[PDB]
RNA sequence: ACGGAAACGCUUUCUAGCUCGCUAUAAUUACC
């Protein structure tokens, strides 16, 4: 199948508060919380593509390897094919490109009457012997935020069957992330997220996306 | 008023700030805790962050809200009201005509907090 | 289909108040008609700027050096007829009494948008003390090295170098609640029943809490077998923990006060007291020792925690199942019950 | 048929953080970072033309070769014509001159109140058995940065129809860059790039650009 | 007075030597309380200042020298070993003494020197 | 009627590939 690029686009909607990244650089003077990864220029939360790729890959290893997979070098050819493998000559360059996702709906939220685009959640832990409480604050990207999502798939030397299987793997990946969380304090209910208006477009070359679009909207 | 040589002002305020001198180790012993400030600092920073892609004319609701929580919190705890006095914050707020003036005030808050933590404030 | 998912429905049998850190002051609201008035201090300010009232409002608010009348009195002193700024007011139950009174109230935990919700973190806390108090493997230890504390290696949870990632509680995920309509909030008061006094003397503390007979839903996912077959028996284990906690504590207080048990019990978040938030078995000697020398933890065990709330008591199991037994409108604070399910795939 | 020089100009906007870099032992004494390539006098990020040319060329080989070329010497006459081929007498000198791109909007950013032109992105990796986390900091040129872009095309000895084909290849190249990344940690969301204000201008000789300008405002 | 062209590096070295070390570590030598991670966001700002001292003129960067001072005290507030550093190395005084692009660039270099000799004599 | 005329130290080459800033933690205990 002669070269082509299919662009998977969606909006990530945060169903619960999300917390990813950041450091004491991006920090506000007198912030006491664990801050979030932010776009430096707008100081808005951003969902780093590194995160999305990471989580989707490690979840997909549980499904698609049927192997121990001690290090990502050891993943199956089907995952290495998509996410890339540094130690295999064939897969040194991967067919997927994840993109930093940026907040769309700031205006929607400003309308809904938010006084910031990030919430700081107070939590604590209560000692079970002494009953003493130790509190903690942590920043989260606010609930019902949306982020414009882009993932790029490259058809080069993979003729007929392989593109189909790859599409299956991408849909399985996203669904698995929907049935999991985007890295945060996930066990305590963070990072639940949903892919809205998930849609395929051929942005280079010639390919038929009718079948895929059907399979995306319903089956993911 | 305050501008462009305001760090020296912020410091000059903070060294004047109220002290719990009773404590056995009561050095300067500030009565104040970053905990008390937090909300209005998240507010001030969100104001700065916001004034970059919006216009001084159309923000002023949020500047009311800032003054409000200043006074409210000034009521709710004594050391906050004390801070707002000795650093003349409430005088400063009413003085904000430009986006230049506003950004100056945001910076001022930053400075106050920095020198607070420096001089043995407890966060 | 590879995980397991459980759907847990929480019916509140009493006011539940987890709450954030903030608390409304007697100057930020107005008791006027059935409902309490909770404005947006912002919108207030900008209508009082539009009324040329602002400088008064400030000098009134900044006037707290322990202000002894500070209320919506200041409104009435001015023209104060306007009253459309701010949203969501709470209705006067008549309980939490003495009105005309309330000096201070504790806000319920509310999300980004101003709606309140039950953070899965808090529910997980309570599920934890249930699971902990049952399982015999963990019910025997604390650290002595040095006033005592929780062992905190009792359940291995971190990544260990060269070991196969054993962390059980990472495999139990507790959903944040949805936000719920702020119209189910109540303003329950704290009353402590001491069976030494054998009377129940109300304390100066008000908690905005969930009105009883509310349903609130949660989802809980497990990514390991042990966690699957742990949350599986959350029913058994829940009722077992209540068995021990009655036998230990409730069963030494007038049966009037003990609430009846309807589905499966949980103590969640409130001033429901120390034994709900510990391994009470092992906590006993140590906890007491914590309150020597001040306002004492006077009874050898605790006081029992009660709240005045409207007797809702409507639940129908072929008659009046009326929630609380007693007649002085006494629910047991932060008492709720639940039912847990299993979905599929 | 005659001689003329056309200047393709645009502004490259960084849609995400960009990382080229790689002078480690010539790095700032600062702290740990994987540094990015910087103009020595201003210490600002630079997009080296070598990077643009390289990436665009290897992208275009996937479209325009229609037989896989072991070496860049083995590229098609259409690519050799444009990018140069050292081992073909005809194409020893290529018709394209890429230019180091420099940060244009420093003033825009200084106005927006930015305190650095590069962010440090904090990432980690999770061991797939041990769950242990190994963290990693890596420098990017900040997101809404813009760079002056310049590419020079030389018409000598080409059928006006050959000039047409060349223009097709240039437009395909730029679009392919847009649907890919500028070399970085691309699979993890880096190096997304956009060409704004893209226009051709004949700066030497005489050639008619009006039709081309239309067509490349269309295809970006 | 404090920072001279002959002066700075020898001072920086002396400061890194006089710095607070963890004597409570039986296992460790002279081991520093201070840690590069604590300085990172600070000396990033220093470097952006030096880098811009070439492309802009002194007055244009006053805002930057403001925000530097702030961050310095803030970090000295938040970390003990930081306060120790900026104490022993007279940092804040050294900022006060900067009237000049010559003086400014000298301070940036001063930080460079401090950090070099920090890592040299045991580092993060 | 200068050991001197004439002669670009040039043509090709992405500082790239792989890597979730992650891991337990009820905003809570006490009321003579």
């Amino acid at each position: 199948m002669t070269f082509a690029k299919i662009k998977f686009s969606a909006q990530i909607r945060l169903e619960t508060g999300l917390h990813i990244g950041g450091s004491d650089a991006f920090a506000a003077i007198g912030a006491i919380d664990s801050p979030v990864i932010k776009d430096p220029i707008t100081n808005l939360p951003i969902i780093p593509g590194s995160s999305l790729k990471g989580k989707m890959r490690t979840l997909l290893a549980k499904v698609y390897n049927e192997k121990v997979a001690e290090k990502p070098s050891d993943d199956s050819d089907i995952l290495s094919r998509l996410f890339g493998n540094s130690k295999d000559k064939r897969f040194k360059m991967g067919r997927l490109i994840f993109r930093d996702a940026f907040l769309s709906n700031a205006d929607e939220l400003d309308s809904l009457g938010v006084r910031s685009y990030t919430e700081v959640k107070f939590e604590n832990t209560i000692d079970r012997i002494t009953a003493e409480a130790n509190p903690r604050q942590i920043e989260r990207a606010i609930r019902n935020s949306t982020f414009d999502f882009e993932l790029i798939y490259e058809i080069t030397d993979e003729n007929e069957n392989q593109v189909e299987e790859d599409f299956k793997v991408i849909r399985d990946g996203l669904k698995l992330l929907e049935l999991d969380y985007l890295g945060g304090s996930g066990s305590r209910g963070y990072g639940k997220v949903a892919f809205e208006n998930l849609k395929a477009t051929t942005v280079f070359g010639n390919y038929d996306v009718k079948t895929l679009n059907e399979l995306l909207t319903a089956e993911v | 008023l305050t501008d462009e040589n305001y760090v020296d002002i912020a410091e000059k305020a903070i060294l004047k700030l109220e002290r719990n001198t009773r404590n056995r180790k009561n050095p300067d012993a500030f009565f104040l805790t970053t905990s008390k400030l937090r909300n209005l600092l998240s507010l001030t920073s969100t104001l700065f962050d916001e004034s970059k892609v919006k216009e001084y004319d159309a923000l002023l609701d949020r500047i009311a809200y800032l003054r409000v929580q200043f006074v409210y919190q000034a009521g709710r705890e004594i050391a906050v009201k004390d801070l707002i006095e000795k650093a003349q914050i409430l005088e400063a707020l009413k003085e904000i005509k430009d986006r230049e003036t506003l950004q100056r005030f945001c910076r001022y808050m930053e400075a106050l907090v920095a020198y607070f933590k420096f001089y043995g404030g407890k966060d | 289909n590879d995980y397991r998912t459980f759907k847990l429905s929480l019916l509140t049998l009493a006011p539940i108040h987890i709450g954030n850190g903030e608390k409304y002051t007697s100057r930020e609201f107005i008791y006027e008609n059935k409902k309490f008035y909770f404005p947006d201090m912002g919108k207030f300010y900008n209508k009082m700027v539009e009324k040329r009232l602002a400088e008064k409002f400030e000098a009134f608010l900044i006037q707290t050096r322990p202000n002894n009348n500070r209320l919506i009195s200041f409104l009435n002193d001015n023209r104060i007829a306007e009253r459309s700024f701010g949203g969501y007011s709470i209705s006067e139950t008549g309980l939490e009494s003495d009105k005309n009174a309330i000096n201070e109230v504790n806000k319920f935990i509310r999300d980004a948008f101003g709606n309140p919700y039950i953070p899965g973190s808090s529910l997980k806390g309570a599920i934890r003390t249930i699971l902990m108090n049952t399982t015999p493997k963990w019910n025997n230890e604390n650290a002595v090295n040095r006033f005592p504390k929780e062992n905190k290696n009792l359940i291995p949870w971190g990544p260990k170098k060269g070991k196969e990632y054993d962390d059980l509680f990472n495999a139990i995920r507790v959903s944040d609640s949805k936000p719920f309509d702020n119209k189910s909030l109540i303003l329950v008061q704290k009353w402590d029943y001491s069976a030494k006094t054998n009377k129940a003397k109300p304390l100066p503390l008000y908690r905005e809490s969930i009105s009883p007979l509310t349903k609130i839903e949660f989802e809980i996912t497990t990514t390991t077998d042990e966690a699957g077959r742990l949350i599986e028996e959350l029913g058994k284990r829940a009722q077992a923990f209540y068995k021990d906690y009655k036998a230990f504590f409730l069963s030494e207080f007038p049966d009037d006060k003990i609430q009846a048990n309807l589905q499966y019990p949980i103590y969640l978040g409130a001033g429901s007291g120390a034994w709900t938030k510990t391994l009470f078995k092992q906590a006993d000697g140590i906890l007491q020792r914590r309150y020597s020398r001040m306002k004492t933890k006077m009874v050898k065990k605790g006081v029992l925690k009660l709240t005045k709330a409207p007797l809702k008591t409507v639940k129908i199991p072929s008659g009046n199942h009326s929630l609380v037994k007693n007649h002085e409108s006494f629910y047991e604070m932060g008492k709720a019950n639940f039912m847990i399910k299993e979905i599929d795939k």
